């Protein structure tokens, strides 16, 4: 059954407008008025922007319009905005099923001024090496845009075992956060001279390290 | 000849359904008397209301919805049909998308529908006025 | 202030059974239709079950028909889903939802936080949390728990300005792992108690750990 | 045993004279119902408010005068004494300076004489409130 | 809007009369006591008479007990000051004013703009008006006249914006003079036609004078 | 009869405080709370700042405020600002003689910015000396302070006959204006090389000069 199709990724320039479609059939989106426009940042629950089509929610600026042609819905934003780059979410009653859901797009917003990440590495704590165990902790914020790449060295060599890093994820500030794990041995982080996380971003890296010796 | 105000009765609105009203204010314009008509979604009056239509006669007119007890996104109208110490006839019909609203026979203000009319189970008329005739009429 | 608080979510083998919670506050709950709406790892949201303000009507999405009961305690303004016959695929946060009916053309006004449900043969693991010793940065480092989620207060929530608790790693292992660490002047390291209060529900693992500097 | 509202009433006011009025209001504090008390200085309703006391019961109580046919500047009162669905007993007296306004035997609210209250020579009492008393009492 | 407009104010002989007038417009004007208050040149304010509302009461200040009488046609919406024997020391600008009674705490809420009254033996004389020939600068003089006012308006009232109308200069020779300079583009010179209107109405002097360049 | 007594002059700086005393009578600012406080700029009728001794009459902030001790009402005026350099007047009911008004109080508002005159002279129009007569218009705008001396030269010389000059005038940006004039005989005017207007103002000259061979 073909389901709410929409574009996976859009991209907007700040200042300026966009639209998102969403493609359906005319058991859903042709068949009545009850489209509605959902935004989430991942981990928190959707916001309802539109409902009714064209109808907007409770604080939501005329700059979010909804409208349908047929089969299909659109949702145009206009004075892009930091805070919109996030995902977007159609949805429609179907015909005997009830409210079916697009696959969701996610929105850039370029133009945004760049933000080199802010680091901050924590070497393994004294509690963890007398469980026989050591984690380096490299926290990587503030950086826009939302994508870096981790790369770690121990003394002047680069090192890519034991090495877990996360996805980029949206802060409050509409920039963004991400974190590298490094794990040795108690022995490993002791024989080196030093460890350092590099973090490059916009195809400039900055580096922190941490000495067994501090 | 008079009815109580509040006015509050139970009733049942889709597209085709009227609801008029014929009544006067009980103060001249100068000291801004009001007339409020509330269709509820319960009968009991703290319900949500579908549709608010509040009349500050000689000022404007504002309409509303109460959803989940909070009062939603204010539409205001200046428009100014209704004359000072006269009676006047209201009528509220229910149109697929909107009510529309007639005024002595003019149409004087229009309401998208937040919630279906077929939501409406109590209709509410209170505030400043005197009230001679509510009747709900339908044409299919 | 209209809330809605899911619980109940938790590990679970395949084919067991699970039952969600949702407390409703702030609103006339037995005068509104409510909804259950689930989103899978990186994936969309999905409807699962309706019902309408009274209880007499439901409805399921096809992929959960027959082994989903929706039910509601309008004395006690709860919620509920009964789920049985777990699968994998049934792994999601669970959101309770409203009024998502017809007359309110199907929009969801209001939600729930959520509520993680996994299905997977595999034990629940409690982390270990060691401190990251010290404007000054300091925090706790939360190692290898499953499922998610785990939560992070600071002085028992007393400490809110200046936290960044960051999103999970999930490591090649199959184990998560998350720091939190808060900004705090230097002036008050010494004078001022720091404790990071860690909680992993589904181990029922409960950990309150000091962080002082070396 | 109630009496019309609008209530209007003629009056001679000075310090030591006290009005009391005892009513309900007519629908739910969440609805908004209002309470307008105003001293005017002719028996015309259009005519200046010496003293406008005006309750938005559950929300607010606002106070004004009204000269030469202009609204003052308003004083806004947070003090809400008024319980939902109750009957009500107020009370407004004449000091040489000010009104003292007394809700169920507790002072709630007091306005300054902008103009004499002997300038009085009309009460009206209205808006969504059913009314049982209305006294016109005085204390040398 | 509240409105009082005295007129009948001018030059009159010692010992003649002169009746002043003030419209009423925009209140209920028989509803309201009326007070009479008068500005000697270079001198404070000064009470002359006040009337009730009805006009059966009436007082007067001991200066003009007895020459002047206060009345009100309340179908016309009109105040009167009849004014007998006049004196020298009755020259002032005469305002009408509202309440100024005991009810009201004797205030003064509302005045008129003021009407001239000259007590003199001396002759009215019309000024002779001259062009100040031309941002740009133009203006007309208004030589020699007697007594004050005299009144300036540009292009029969439509120019405004950019005039100066200076306060007169009493000649050692006991007559006025002023100018009025109005600041124009000066590309409009030559396109744009410049007129003062001089009025004079104490010698019913009515000069409409054309400003060109040289 | 005593009469209300006030201040001739005060003075008060920008964003400071100043107050006003106004010595009455038993008969009247002691006999009961009609007193009543007013603002005026010369030629435009008193506004009512203050009525029953402490009340603010429409529009007029609390920075304004006015009380009585005694026999004597006093007017408080704080946060000072270029509009309060004005005069006021108090007044207050007298047993059998109504309102009663005191001499006025002229008060000047110190450390305003000081603004040097504009000054614009008319040479005699050739209307003026086609009728034997021959006047020159100096006029002197925007200064501050408001107090100017003139000066005139007929060539290089200084020219005392013939000289009439207005007082300063408060104009609508704060500021002030004046106006000085010079008589002189077609032949005077033509016999001599040039006229000039010399303004003196805080110990600065400006000067403007016209030549009859223009
Ligand atoms: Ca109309
Ligand atoms: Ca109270």
């Amino acid at each position: 059954q073909a389901g709410l199709t929409q574009p996976p990724s859009v991209s907007g320039t700040l200042g300026k407008a966009v639209t998102i479609s969403c493609a359906g059939t005319s058991s859903d989106i042709g068949y009545g008025n009850y489209v509605s426009w959902y935004q989430q940042l991942p981990g928190t629950a959707p916001k309802l922007l539109i409902y009714k089509v064209s109808r907007r929610a409770s604080g939501v600026p005329d700059r979010f319009s909804g409208s349908k042609s047929g089969n299909t819905a659109s949702l145009s934003i206009s004075g892009l905005q930091s805070e919109d780059e996030a995902d977007y979410y159609c949805a429609s009653y179907r015909y005997r099923n009830n409210v079916v859901f697009g696959g969701g797009t996610h929105l850039t917003v370029l133009g945004q001024p760049k933000a080199a990440p802010s680091v901050t590495l924590f070497p393994p704590s004294s509690e963890e090496l007398q469980a026989n165990k050591a984690t380096l902790v490299c926290l990587i914020s503030d950086f826009y845009p939302g994508a870096v790449t981790v790369a770690w060295k121990a003394d002047s060599s680069p090192v890519k075992a034991g090495v877990e890093t996360t996805t980029p994820s949206k802060q409050s500030n509409n920039k963004y956060a991400a974190s590298s794990y490094l794990s040795l041995t108690p022995e490993q982080w002791k024989s080196h001279r030093s460890y350092s996380c590099q973090v490059t971003h916009e195809g400039s890296t900055v580096e922190k390290t941490v000495a067994p010796t501090e | 000849s008079l009815l109580p105000v509040p006015y509050t009765e139970a009733a049942s609105l889709s597209t085709g359904s009227t609801v008029t009203i014929k009544g006067r204010p009980l103060a001249c314009f100068l000291n801004e008397p009001y007339l409020q008509v509330d269709f509820h979604t319960e009968m009991k009056e703290e319900s949500d209301i579908v549709f608010h239509f509040q009349v500050c006669f000689g000022r404007r007119v504002v309409m509303n919805s109460r959803e989940y007890g909070a009062w939603k996104q204010q539409v205001e109208s200046k428009n100014m049909p209704f004359q000072d110490g006269q009676e006047f006839e209201l009528s509220i019909s229910v149109l697929p998308d909107k009510y529309q609203v007639m005024v002595n026979g003019q149409s004087s203000y229009t309401f998208d529908h937040r919630i279906k009319p077929e939501a409406v189970k109590m209709v509410q008329v209170w505030r400043d006025i005197s009230l001679t005739k509510f009747n709900v009429s339908y044409l299919k | 202030q209209l809330q809605l608080v899911e619980s109940g979510g938790g590990l679970v083998q395949p084919g067991g059974s699970l039952r969600l919670s949702c407390a409703a506050s702030g609103f006339t709950f037995s005068s509104y239709a409510m909804s259950w709406v689930r989103q899978a790892p990186g994936k969309g949201l999905e409807w699962v079950s309706a019902i309408n303000s009274g209880g007499g009507s439901t409805s399921y999405a096809d992929s959960v028909k027959g082994r989903f009961t929706i039910s509601r305690d309008n004395a006690k303004n709860t919620l509920y889903l009964q789920m049985n016959s777990l699968k994998p695929e049934d792994t999601a946060v669970y959101y309770c939802a409203t009024p998502g009916d017809r007359l309110w053309y199907y929009r969801y006004d209001y939600w729930g936080q959520g509520t993680q449900v996994t299905v997977s043969s595999a034990s629940t693991k409690g982390p270990s949390v060691f401190p990251l010793a010290p404007t000054a940065a300091l925090g706790c480092l939360v190692k290898d728990y499953f499922p998610e989620p785990v939560t992070v207060s600071w002085n028992s929530g007393a400490l809110t300005s200046g936290v960044h608790t960051f999103p999970a790693v999930l490591q090649s292992s199959g184990l998560y792992s998350l720091s939190s660490v808060v900004t705090v002047p230097s002036s008050s390291l010494g004078t001022q108690t720091y404790i990071c209060n860690v909680n992993h529900k589904p181990s029922n693992t409960k950990v309150d750990k000091k962080v002082e500097p070396k």
